[PDB]
């Protein structure tokens, strides 16, 4: 039926075809990851360690590898304010790494309307969230000074007790052990209170300058996904 | 004969609706491909040998019981019990693979893509079809005899005549399958009840008992009446009921497997139920 | 772009040669290529098909087993081997790549060939009007291609090509698929059909379109090229 | 000095030198759409349904 | 001071807007017979991209057309024969638009990398190479719309467009006064205006050659998702998160219609013109896609399989076809 020229354009296609097969290949076996923070963490630092370890670009990529396993981290640059129009590109990754500073307090009502916002949003659903309370040095400091302390930015401290739960071994005094669940237990509320069953919260405590971060990433997205395979068998 | 004309009026009811839900099953998996990346053909292989074996078996199962054609050559009941063998080497292998890559996808979760290519599961297949073509061939050439039988009215295997035979199919009906199914399974408990524990600080238990209990139920009483034909006798001994119980429950497998693999998933269950409701 | 062709030379009845096609400057890999020989005084005659990842190969029957076609991509070669070299095998050969898809033009480039020299069925064919054309410069001149079956297709082409080969030169695509200019061509030429009968029109002749012009088809496997029409100035 | 009374300037100047232009009646855009409507009816596939010969998707 | 100058001019403008009308376009077009009940049916579904399908483009052939996907890969498709002629790998995977050359020789593509990237289709070698990179936007390229083989222009999410020239590298003209991010463009027939959509529910008008903005429009209640032009090029329909369509012309400076129903709830995100100007398509964000009459503004038709959002969506220069990519990363058409 074909002509003698429809098909080498069949086979051309059929090439092309095989090649596409070994791009699927090589792409279902990476995982991507988005990351996000504002302008007082210690993100920046956080992406050094792991890369060590074009005016106006607009997104930059690191690449890591734990146990041979390769992650990818974007993360946005020269962006406007406003993102509720290209948040929607990454509606189908791993994970949302959220850097928060826990330092001070001045600011701390913005981060967790921030991750109000991200939670509860129509195409980042079934999408989970990794927090990154970094920069818990400068809090110890804070508290033990006594200059500037808990008293009013937030009216609920003074009537909360440390849980029946924590591991503080670290430490000097019992009373940093206190604000850092506070604020542990600010963020673990939002998520506590909305849907849930597709995606949940995984909290940690980080320093910007610290030796296990990647390893910390390799656990929760091995639990994400075997969650997910242990809910779609209705084992779970 | 009456009994007989019983059995194989209500072995007709079971294979009709075990049509009806393979060929649905089979719309919905082929419908769209790309609904599960590497389990969709095993899913596949195991749904096609199933109508394969209605279709092509159970016919002439049912159409033994007339007593018009109840005469015949005796190189006859030696061909029809290798395709069921054939058949049921087949799926008990798929059931197999299925099973260790449950394992394998549930544990090690990351590396997983990079354990499971379009080739490995290719080949696995390939693998499955040759040694279940390997291990129904024996009887119509040697060891291990069928015959006919003047007292049920259904032609059937004498497992007595040779006893490796007999030893090599429980090995592999029930022995090899049952153990990989156990160690497979108890990780994947363990796996959920430490996740549970973790995100509430036996729900589990029923699906893998009832995974297991109905291959054992399917699989089991065959396999036991083969084992104990070689000690004492059937043809005068068994009760015809036993006998026709024993014959129900081979078939039921069919039935139960797009139930158990098919409609047990999620994704699977929710294109089955849209396509119908959308078509009703 | 470079194609250029190694092997040749003396050869005496009964023996064996091969003969290489070494590439440079495109995507070798994505192109098909073939082999064309011309005799000393005739015309020219395809010989040996080779496509894009060699899934498919194509010989012409008075060579069907003798020759064999070969590529090296990562190397960027192409192979002919000759056996039982008979005494009309006497040609120079000529590499020439193709590529295929929708909107292409096959057999855009030619090389400069190499010289061999030996000692002592139902297919399309072709046939040129004249052999020769007396004309002057500045006039316009006619040349007319005739076959034995409709080349027109049922999806609407008609596969039908012009070559123009300057003395002592190679031969260049001019026209291709009977309505379309090639890449570099001068607007000058032009061409027409009706399906069985084919005329290539060149409208102010100018110093340097000297030489042979053929025309060709690739309606089916089995390539015919024809005489030829000269042109004297 | 301060950048609130420049934008405040030339968004005025954009919108003063926007509304001098000639505009028409309601009644006759629609005419004019209709009878384009109306001129260009037999021309479109998709419209009256081409019989099953012509178009090349069949 | 100027806040009450300012107002003074919109209420000047909107006065004299309310002044020119005179009827409505439903009693006009009451009197005449409807479209009927419109069957369309899919011919063809192409697949091989990996991700969702962002966008896709026609070629004036209408036989080729090119989609992109964010995977990081161009396709150019035969659309009779749905065999595969190209397939680009990208050096960003975040691409959000492509268009294709009226010649037939370039494509164009960009994304969250603010790079406008020109590849050369036509090359000696037997491939496809970048020949150009656009670089000077400092946000995310959301449409490119291309012109004579040597012009580009270009929205971005910095709320600006750019009129650029592909030769030299350098933009040549820049249109600014959008307040959110500019979403879609279309151009004139004539290519001597066109109008762009920005987030803020407005509309504009913008000379090529002069370089300025003639009319906005604003009758929206959200964001414009996608926008075009009447076949004539005399009226433009928009698209808008209000589950909406709106109907304008430039003659009268007014909006002449709008599309709605009362089940409908979800975002519009594509909108397109029959040949003829009879029928509007619009994509929806419930997986689905409806067919509407332009002048008794009467639903007509809907069509299906797709079982995501709907992304893109064209109709062909001849009209024979239509195109729908969506979401699960497969591209219909139909008739
Ligand atoms: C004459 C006689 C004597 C003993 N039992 C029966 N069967 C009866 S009442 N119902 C029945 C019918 C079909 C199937 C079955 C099943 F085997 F599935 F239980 C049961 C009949
Ligand atoms: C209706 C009818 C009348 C007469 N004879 C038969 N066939 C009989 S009893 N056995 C039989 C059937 C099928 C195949 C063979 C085989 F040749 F393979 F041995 C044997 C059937």
């Amino acid at each position: 039926t074909l002509s003698a020229e429809d098909k080498a354009a069949v086979e051309r296609s059929k090439m092309i075809e095989k090649q596409l097969q070994k791009d699927k290949q090589v792409y279902r076996a990476t995982h991507r990851l988005l990351l996000l923070g504002a302008d007082n963490s210690g993100k920046s630092t956080i992406v050094k360690q792991m890369r060590i370890y074009v005016k106006t670009s607009g997104i930059f990529e690191t690449k890591f590898q734990v146990d041979k396993v390769n992650f990818h981290m974007f993360d946005v640059g020269a962006q406007r304010d406003e993102r509720r129009k290209w948040i929607q590109c990454f509606n189908d990754v791993t994970a949302i790494i959220f850097v928060v500073d826990s330092s001070d307090y001045n600011r701390l009502q913005e981060a967790l309307n921030d991750f109000k916002s991200i939670w509860n949003n129509r195409w980042l659903r079934t999408i989970s969230v990794i927090l990154f309370l970094n920069k818990q040095d400068l809090l110890a400091e804070k508290v033990l000074a006594g200059k500037s302390k808990i008293e009013d930015y937030f009216p609920e401290f003074a009537r909360y007790t440390t849980p029946e739960d924590a591991t503080p071994e670290p430490g000097e005094d019992p009373r940093v052990t206190r604000a850092k669940y506070f604020i542990r237990d600010e963020f673990l509320r939002i998520s506590t209170a909305s849907g849930d069953g597709r995606h949940y919260c995984y909290p940690h405590f980080t320093c910007s300058v610290d030796t296990e971060n990647a390893r910390r990433i390799f656990n929760d997205c091995r639990d994400i996904i075997q969650r997910m395979h242990l809910r779609q068998y209705e084992l779970l | 004969l009456a009994h007989g004309i019983i059995r194989s009026t209500v072995l007709v009811i079971f294979l009709a609706a075990s049509f009806v839900g393979n060929i649905v099953l089979a719309l919905v998996l082929q419908r769209k491909p790309q609904l599960l990346q590497v389990t969709n053909r095993f899913i596949f292989n195991l749904l096609v040998t199933d109508l394969l074996q209605i279709s092509l078996v159970a016919p002439w199962v049912v159409a033994t019981s007339v007593p018009l054609f109840w005469p015949l050559n005796s190189h006859f009941c030696t061909a029809l019990v290798s395709l069921t063998h054939l058949f049921a080497f087949a799926s008990v292998n798929t059931i197999v693979v299925v099973s260790v890559d449950r394992y394998l996808s549930i544990i090690h979760p990351l590396s997983y893509p990079s354990k499971m290519t379009q080739r490995r599961g290719y080949l696995l297949l390939y693998g499955t079809w040759i040694v279940a073509i390997l291990q129904s061939t024996p009887p119509l050439y040697g060891w291990g005899q069928a015959a006919f039988d003047e007292r049920n009215a259904l032609c059937s295997m004498i497992w007595g005549a040779s006893p490796s035979y007999t030893i090599l199919s429980v090995v592999s009906f029930i022995v090899i399958p049952l153990i990989v199914m156990i160690a497979c399974y108890s990780v994947v408990f363990c796996a959920a009840r430490r996740q549970h524990a973790l995100l509430y600080n036996c729900k589990a238990a029923k699906v893998i008992f009832i995974i297991i209990f109905s291959y054992v139920l399917s699989l089991g009483p065959y396999c036991f009446l083969a084992v104990l034909a070689v000690w004492v006798d059937v043809e005068t001994q068994v009760p015809q009921w036993v006998i026709t119980i024993i014959i129900w429950l081979f078939f039921l497998q069919c039935c139960i497997h797009p139930y158990v693999y098919g409609y047990m998933h999620k994704t699977i269950k929710k294109e089955i139920q849209d396509m119908l409701k959308k078509f009703f | 772009v470079q194609l250029v062709e190694s092997g040749g030379g003396l050869v005496q009845p009964g023996g064996s040669r091969k003969l290489s096609c070494s590439a440079s400057g495109f995507a070798f890999s994505s192109f098909g290529m073939h082999w064309v020989r011309q005799a000393p005084e005739k015309g020219l005659e395809w010989v040996a098909y080779i496509s894009s990842g060699s899934g498919t190969i194509y010989y012409a029957d008075t060579v069907k087993g003798r020759f064999t076609i070969s590529r090296d991509d990562p190397k960027n070669t192409l192979f002919l081997q000759m056996t039982s070299l008979r005494s009309e095998d006497t040609a120079m050969y000529y590499c020439v790549r193709s590529i295929y898809y929708y909107g292409s033009s096959p057999f855009d480039f030619w090389g400069q060939g190499t010289t061999l020299t030996v000692s002592a069925s139902a297919d399309i064919v072709m046939t040129q009007a004249t052999s020769s054309v007396p004309v002057t410069p500045g006039e316009s001149v006619s040349i007319s291609c005739r076959s034995s079956k409709s080349l027109l297709h049922s999806n609407g082409n008609t596969y039908l090509y012009w070559f123009l080969q300057r003395p002592g030169q190679s031969p260049q695509l001019l026209i291709y698929r009977m309505s379309n200019l090639a890449s570099g061509v001068p607007d000058r030429f032009s061409g027409s059909g009706s399906g069985t009968a084919f005329t290539l029109t060149i409208s102010r002749l100018e110093a340097e379109d000297v030489g042979v012009y053929y025309c060709m088809q690739h309606l089916e496997y089995p390539l015919t090229f024809g005489a030829g029409t000269k042109l004297e100035l | 000095n301060t950048a609130s009374i420049a934008q405040a300037r030339k968004l005025v100047e954009q919108l003063k030198m926007e509304a001098n232009i000639d505009r028409i009646k309601v009644s006759k855009a629609a005419a004019d759409l209709m009878a384009y409507c109306e001129a260009h009816a037999k021309e479109d596939p998709l419209l009256t349904p081409v019989p099953a010969s012509e178009n090349p998707f069949r | 001071q100027l806040r009450q100058e300012a107002e003074q001019l919109k209420n000047q403008i909107r006065d004299a807007r309310k002044a020119c009308a005179d009827a409505t376009l439903s009693q006009i077009t009451n009197n005449i017979d409807p479209v009927g009940r419109i069957q369309m049916r899919t011919r063809r579904t192409l697949r091989g991209h990996l991700a969702k399908i962002y966008a896709m483009h026609w070629g004036t052939d209408s036989r080729l057309l090119v989609s992109a996907s964010q995977d990081g890969k161009l396709i150019i498709w035969d659309s009779y024969t749905t065999n595969k002629v190209h397939a680009i790998p990208l050096r960003s995977s975040w691409v959000m638009t492509c268009a294709y050359a009226p010649s037939g020789n370039y494509v164009a593509c960009g994304g969250l990398d603010n790079i406008c990237s020109i590849y050369n289709l036509k090359t000696r070698e037997g491939n496809v190479r970048v020949s150009r990179e656009l670089a000077g936007h400092t946000g995310y390229l959301s449409c490119c719309r291309f012109l004579d083989d040597n012009q580009i222009v270009t929205s971005s999410g910095d709320t600006t467009c750019a009129l650029w020239d592909i030769e030299t590298g350098q933009q040549t003209t820049t249109f600014t006064g959008h307040t959110g991010d500019v979403m879609s463009l279309s151009l004139a027939p004539d290519t001597r205006l066109f109008v762009s959509g920005a987030c803020d529910a407005s509309a504009k008008l913008w000379d090529v050659r002069e370089g300025m903005c003639r009319q906005t429009f604003t009758g929206h209640e959200s964001d414009i998702n996608a926008i075009c032009f009447f076949p004539n090029g005399n009226a433009f329909a928009t698209g808008s998160d209000d589950a909406t369509c709106r109907l304008f012309d430039l003659r009268a400076d007014q909006e002449l219609m709008t599309y709605s129903h009362d089940n409908i709830i979800c975002g519009i995100t594509s909108v397109s013109f029959s040949k003829s100007g009879r029928l509007l398509l619009a994509g929806y964000d419930d997986f689905n896609c409806n067919v509407w009459d332009a002048l008794k503004a009467d639903r007509a038709g809907v069509l299906a399989g797709h079982d995501n959002r709907v992304s893109c969506l064209g109709v062909t220069d001849d009209g024979m076809a239509v195109a729908t990519g969506s979401w699960d990363s497969f591209l219909k058409i139909w008739n």
